[PDB]
RNA sequence: AAGGUAAGUAU
């Protein structure tokens, strides 16, 4: 109920810890013409399912800096040949280096990349924002628009769904089978009621 | 007056799509400073709208009447 | 309910009370009992069932989880070979256990949890605990118990099986689980509580309640593609009924200025296309987008209303360069397909040898004496009348032999009060077919529903059993059979008509 | 089986932090 | 991206209708030589539904150049710039006489192959001066421009 | 008992796999096109081309010197009348839907709706007539006839 | 040991 992503009704908690899922929680059952059939998830004779840790899914700062230097040297070269051939980087040449550098290559393709070029002293201003807003900013050190998004949780959420037994394993814990929806595909939540 | 107040306060189509979250389709985090913030069906597949939803101009933000008076005493 | 609370979770308690309001547990049990009665009442002369009775039980029998009794009692014609008790999913049956004359059927509803949603083991345990019990009361030593897990929508059965019962029970239970009024109410209430939907978003949508707000000064386009692909069919007595394609017309009506843009499509376009249904939609959307690009921005529409749900996505694709135009579907069927029935449109477009784009003024000279709102209202009324009869309506449209239609426009020229009289006559005409084809008095129509009749909104309700949503009258429901006096009187009628075809 | 988040001081220390990241 | 950027800082229509004591007003049908609507970045809400619908347009009207143009440009705004080239190539294979599709092919395709595209457009439409001058932009050599422009004449 | 280990339904993994399949299919078509798109003196001599053009200028002067309906209709044979004729229009269907392009007449559809409503208006005396479970099967889970060549 | 009392009319 905690680590299930918010799209499936869970709280979408991020775990920087060691949590074991009991194997009794990885069992479900479905009814078909031949009757009721029961399924598990851990076919391999391994231990109980362990939820992915937000530990492993963050690249360390040193590797991040090495990647940034390598990627920006590569981009400098690519731009140098792009100017010579009277062409521009078409978002396909910069495919191997997309979310790598400290100023993420994402930022070069940002729609408002011209107005942000006139934004100076933005890190100092973001740090000093604590004296104007009554809420502490965890990302006081960086700006998403200027510095890019320096992390990704796609792999984390993918492995969290895989570790919980997928949609079938997760939804056996829920009232989804009580709704008698034929499938989970064409479904959407409503965060707030009409009233 | 009641019609204008209901148009200003009533649910808008884009704000109707805002509070609708697709079931089972995990979306990448949008806003870094707040992970709770999410666009919902806005800009994401499954909303059923081929074209982009437009801004209801009846929900435009404008200054109060007394704040207009100060601007008249300033220029 | 039969829901056991493991701890005071007050939010869950409130939710489950709301979900199972209006005695939903008893109603579900009664509905399943009725369904088993009917499925066993049909096959009584094939399963050698002498009769089926709905046992008179307590209204709270659905709630008793400690004990149980029988809901259905089957009396055999001669005898039944009871097999060894087994689960519903058991294919192999040992039909040599005992014999019986009476069969009891028990239906148990449960709300399973995650750890205990196994319905087969539950049914086996309940059957064993209730048959071998001095508290549970049964009318025979043999029977079957059907267990329903509502929280997981599982179903099973355990106990004895006389020949011909297991497949019938399986199929009946599958049909009941897939479709049942009380079960459907349970699913809808659980869906509303959980608040997740099966892709039914709410969007701007022309109903009969926002019809009044349509009449503004902004430009509105009613686009109709009903008469794009059309053929005429005629049955001949000497031979066979034959069909012949005819030219189509796209309607781009503008209720403000009265401009009726008619796109005439030749029959040669549908030459080598396998899928005409969507070709018509794409052609019509292309024409609509081209006409929008033709008109200046001042006369460009900002609200396009479509009379067919099929032409909502194609317009959205073909209006991808005009995001500031809202495309609204209409749930009420406007009579815009009946304008081709007019004498000045049908023959005009049938003999059009090439596709083209034509402009008409559906408001002939009304705009010089009445506003566009009344012009559109009377035009909708006239089109509804034409769609209704097109025979008496054509007689109504000219009230006097001195009323003629000049070649400049479509409708005849009438005085203001003459138009009032024509409109009231056409309103009576439109109410006439509703009175006839629905066998209801016109005076019984309130002023609120006459408006819906004119516009073209109608409602139906095949599922009246959803009345479940609104000494106790819960388990009072009982089964019935033709074996009774009413069934014998119904079977006695028409027996002489079957005597003409008899075999030896 | 308790579901309690256990500290990984000394637990899962064999693997690097670059694992399972792309 | 802009040439100076460093580390630290659609569904067009081929149908037109001119609008000007008779009930019938047959207005002339006009065709525009070329139609290049702005990219309209982000105007699509449901990318997958729009992609399916544009696929349906391509299937129903394979000889509709706006269909192919919108279908491939939807892949270009999405960022999948490789499938857009394939869509334009198929459109050229199905709409060879439309100079708009050939001009769009010379834009999305990479440089050298883009030249080939023009070298093929002349095969299906030699009178189009617009593609010829386009080849002048495609060839970075003046001597190459001498060949193509003088061949155009 | 022994449960069977099914395939884990991971929507994010499915999305990634679909995107990878699209990416790999795009590359194959690119190479296939390049197998064809890549198989297509006076270019420097201005005087030679000028002479050729002058030759062309005089060269032009020297040269100057119904059977197509096999679809279906969602109506009954008895619905029509021999003494009358009516128009049949296409039934509303979604573009993305792959269903057959059935054919209807608006007046006959209205009449069918009216008769359905009056039948429903009349209460059901008995579900059983007096298969298994008729009301829960046919509804949860429209007379028509196609056209043979010229016509049925 | 608890933090697990539906409330309401009627005798």
């Amino acid at each position: 109920v905690f680590y299930t992503p918010k799209e499936l009704g869970g709280l979408g908690m991020l775990s920087m810890g060691h949590v074991l899922i009991p194997q009794s929680d990885l069992r479900w059952s479905k009814q078909t013409d031949v009757g009721i059939t029961h399924f598990r998830s851990g076919m391999s004779h391994e231990e109980d399912q362990l939820i992915p840790n937000l530990y492993r899914y963050i690249q360390p700062w040193e590797s991040e800096f090495i990647d940034s230097q390598r990627v920006w040297a590569e981009y400098a070269l690519k731009r140098q040949e792009a100017i010579a051939q009277n062409r521009r980087l078409t978002l396909e040449d910069l495919e191997d280096s997309w979310d790598r550098g400290i100023p993420r290559i994402n930022t070069l393709f940002q729609k408002d990349r011209h107005t942000l070029a006139y934004d100076k002293g933005w890190r100092v201003r973001t740090d000093f924002k604590q004296y104007q807003v009554l809420k502490q900013n965890p990302f006081w050190w960086t700006h998403q628009r200027h510095d890019g998004k320096l992390w990704n949780l796609n792999n984390y959420r993918t492995d969290m769904i895989q570790a919980l037994g997928g949609v079938e394993g997760i939804l056996e814990h829920t009232l989804f089978k009580g709704t008698y929806f034929p499938t989970w595909e064409g479904l959407f939540w409503e965060k707030a009621s009409g009233f | 007056r009641y019609r204008k107040m209901k148009e200003r306060l009533g649910l808008t189509e884009i704000r109707k799509q805002a509070n609708r979250m697709s079931f089972g389709e995990i979306e990448e985090d949008a806003y870094q400073e707040d992970l709770g913030f999410s666009l919902g069906h806005l800009g994401k597949s499954g909303s059923g709208r081929v074209r982009q939803t437009q801004v209801n101009e009846a929900t435009k933000a404008r200054i109060s009447k007394t704040l207009q008076r100060t601007l008249q005493k300033q220029s | 309910t039969g829901i056991f609370m493991h701890g005071k979770i007050p939010t869950l308690k409130i939710s489950l009370i709301q979900i199972f309001r209006a005695h939903l547990w008893q109603k579900i049990h009664e509905s399943i009992v009725m369904d088993l009665c009917q499925v066993f009442d049909q096959e009584l002369d094939a399963l050698e069932i002498e009769t089926v009775q709905k046992e008179t039980i307590h209204p709270r029998k659905s709630y008793k989880m400690n004990s149980s009794c029988a809901d259905i009692l089957l009396f055999a014609s001669y005898k039944w070979n009871v097999s060894r008790p087994s689960l519903l999913a058991d294919s192999k049956d040992v039909m040599d256990s005992t014999t019986t004359q009476k069969y009891w059927i028990d239906i148990q509803l449960r709300w399973g949890d995650y750890d205990s949603h196994d319905i087969e083991r539950y049914a086996r345990a309940k059957f064993l605990d209730y048959t071998t019990d001095n508290m549970s009361i049964y009318p025979s030593p043999t029977g079957v118990l059907i267990a329903i897990d509502l929280a997981y929508n599982l179903h099973s059965a355990y106990g004895n099986w006389f020949p011909g019962s297991k497949p019938l029970i399986q199929q009946a239970m599958a049909k009941i689980m897939k479709a049942n009024p009380a079960l459907y109410v349970l699913r809808e209430r659980i869906r509303k509580g959980l608040q997740l939907y099966s892709s039914e978003p709410t969007e701007p949508y022309l109903s009969s309640q926002n019809y009044g707000e349509l009449f503004s000064n902004q430009i509105i386009w009613f686009v109709d593609d009903t008469n794009v692909y059309r053929v005429t069919i005629h049955k001949t007595f000497e031979g066979n009924l034959t069909t012949k394609p005819i030219n189509g017309a796209i309607f781009i009506f503008n209720p403000r200025t009265g401009q009726l843009f008619l796109k005439i499509i030749h029959t040669s376009v549908w030459a080598g296309q396998k899928r005409l249904g969507q070709l018509a939609k794409w052609k019509t959307a292309e024409e609509v987008a081209a006409l929008i690009r033709s008109l200046p921005v001042e006369e460009q529409p900002k609200q396009i209303i479509v009379t067919r749900k099929g032409m909502l996505d194609p317009l959205e694709v073909h209006l991808l360069d005009f995001p500031n135009i809202v495309i609204k579907g209409s749930e009420l069927q406007l009579p815009f397909q009946a304008c081709l029935k007019v004498e000045k449109f049908g023959d005009l477009i049938l003999k059009a040898t090439e596709p083209q784009m034509v402009l008409f003024n559906l408001y002939d000279d009304w705009l010089k004496t009445i506003s566009s709102y009344t012009a559109f209202s009377r035009l909708i009324l006239i089109l509804r009348a034409l769609h209704v009869n097109n025979d008496r309506a054509k007689v109504i449209l000219k009230p006097d032999k001195t009323t003629i239609t000049e070649p400049h426009h479509i409708w005849p020229t009438l005085t203001d009060e003459e138009w009032i009289k024509v409109e009231v006559q056409l309103k009576d005409l439109i109410l006439a077919d509703y009175g006839k084809k629905n066998n209801v008095n016109v005076a019984s129509l309130t002023q609120s529903e006459i408006r819906d009749i004119i516009l073209g909104m109608e409602i139906s309700a095949p599922s009246q059993q959803r009345q479940q949503i609104a000494t106790s009258n819960y388990e009072t429901q009982t089964f019935s059979s033709k074996t009774e006096w009413r069934v014998r009187a119904i079977s006695a009628a028409n027996l002489h008509l079957r005597t003409n075809h008899i075999y030896v | 089986p308790t579901g309690e988040v256990l500290s990984l001081v000394g637990k899962l220390e064999g693997t690097r932090m670059g694992d399972k990241a792309q | 991206v802009d040439p100076r950027q460093t580390q630290f800082g659609r569904n067009t229509l081929m149908d037109m209708r001119l609008s000007q004591q008779t009930v019938v007003d047959p207005k002339g049908y006009l065709t525009d030589l070329n139609s290049m609507i702005p990219t309209h970045g982000g105007d699509i809400n449901d990318i997958k539904k729009a992609r399916l619908l544009l696929k349906s347009v391509r299937e129903t009207n394979p000889h509709h150049p706006p269909a192919w143009i919108a279908s491939a440009r939807l892949e270009e705004v999405t960022g999948k710039l490789q499938v857009a080239r394939n869509l334009i190539m198929k459109g050229t294979e199905m709409c060879p006489k439309s100079e708009d599709v050939w001009l769009e092919a010379a834009r999305l395709q990479p440089g050298d192959t883009a030249k080939a595209v023009v070298a093929q457009a002349v095969r299906h439409l030699p009178q189009s001066v617009r593609i010829y001058i386009r080849a002048a932009e495609l060839e970075t050599d003046i001597r190459a421009k001498k060949r193509v422009l003088r061949k155009a004449l | 008992e022994e449960p069977v280990t099914a395939d884990v339904i991971n929507p994010m993994a499915l999305r990634q796999r679909e995107e990878l399949r699209e990416k790999l299919a795009a590359a194959k078509e690119k190479r296939l096109l390049n197998q064809k798109l890549g198989k297509i003196p006076w270019l420097d001599d201005t005087a030679a081309w000028i002479e050729r053009s002058r030759q062309l200028q005089k060269e032009k002067d020297l040269a100057e010197k119904r059977d197509l309906q096999g679809l279906t209709v969602e109506h009954a044979i008895d619905s029509f009348r021999e003494g009358e004729t009516m128009i049949l229009t296409l039934k509303d269907k979604g573009v993305l839907q792959e269903e057959e392009d059935v054919l209807v007449n608006v007046n006959l559809v209205d009449k069918e709706r009216a008769e359905k409503n009056v039948e429903l208006r009349k209460k059901k005396p008995d579900y059983l007539p007096y298969a298994q479970q008729k009301p829960r099967s046919i509804l949860s889970k429209p007379h028509s006839f196609r056209l043979e060549q010229g016509g049925t």
